[PDB]
C-alpha cells in the first residue's frame, strides 16, 4: 500500500 | 479503510534534532486530539514495542522502499488503517520541524499525517486540514474535516 503524502 | 476499533497505541521511535522531546511529545499528543476531540476514538502512548501508529524521522530511504526527497518537496507520509506499515508515519527530517510559522509546523504536518493513518484522504477544500497542500495561517479542525472523520467512526 502506497503511503499518502 | 478504517480502523474496526476505537482505542489505538502510538510510539514515538525516534525524535527529529529540530525540536525537544518534550515539544515533539506535546505536537504529536495535541495532533492526536484534534481526531480524538471529534470522534469515539482514543490513543495511548507506548514506550517500547509494537503500537498501531508507529511514528518516525528520517531521511532518503529509511526502510520502507517509499524514499522521501531531501529538503523541501515532500514532507512526510503515512500507511492507511491496517497491520504492519499500516498507520504508520515517518516525517522527512531534512525539513525543519518547529513548534513556530517557520520551517513546517509539526503540530499541523502530524494532526495531517494521522488524519491519513485513520483513513483520510484528501480533501478539495482549500481551508481543509486535509487539503494536499502546506499553508501556514487557537487551532479549530475544519468542518470538512470534522464531517470526513465522523463519516468513518461517527461523533
Ligand atoms: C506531494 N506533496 C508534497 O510534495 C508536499 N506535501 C507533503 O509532503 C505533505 C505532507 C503533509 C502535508 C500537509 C499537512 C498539512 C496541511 C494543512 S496546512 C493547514 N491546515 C489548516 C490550517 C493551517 O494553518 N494550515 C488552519 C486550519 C486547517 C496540508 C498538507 O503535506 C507539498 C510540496 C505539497
Ligand atoms: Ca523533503
Ligand atoms: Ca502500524
Ligand atoms: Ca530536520
Ligand atoms: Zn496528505
Ligand atoms: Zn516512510
Amino acid at each position: 500500500v502506497t503511503p499518502l503524502n | 479503510l478504517k480502523w474496526s476499533k476505537m482505542n489505538l497505541t502510538y510510539r514515538i521511535v525516534n525524535y527529529t534534532p529540530d525540536m525537544t522531546h518534550s515539544e515533539v511529545e506535546k505536537a504529536f499528543k495535541k495532533a492526536f486530539k484534534v481526531w480524538s476531540d471529534v470522534t469515539p476514538l482514543n490513543f495511548t502512548r507506548l514506550h517500547d514495542g509494537i503500537a498501531d501508529i508507529m511514528i518516525s524521522f528520517g531521511i532518503k530511504e529509511h526502510g520502507d522502499f517509499y524514499p522521501f526527497d531531501g529538503p523541501s518537496g515532500l514532507l512526510a507520509h503515512a500507511f492507511p488503517p491496517g497491520p504492519n506499515y499500516g498507520g504508520d508515519a515517518h516525517f522527512d527530517d531534512d525539513e525543519t520541524w518547529t513548534s513556530s510559522s517557520k520551517g513546517y509546523n509539526l503540530f499541523l504536518v502530524a494532526a495531517h499525517e494521522f488524519g491519513h493513518s485513520l483513513g483520510l484522504d484528501h480533501s478539495k477544500d482549500p481551508g481543509a486540514l486535509m487539503f494536499p497542500i502546506y499553508t501556514y495561517t487557537h487551532f479549530m479542525l475544519p468542518d470538512d474535516d470534522v464531517q470526513g472523520i465522523q463519516s468513518l467512526y461517527g461523533p
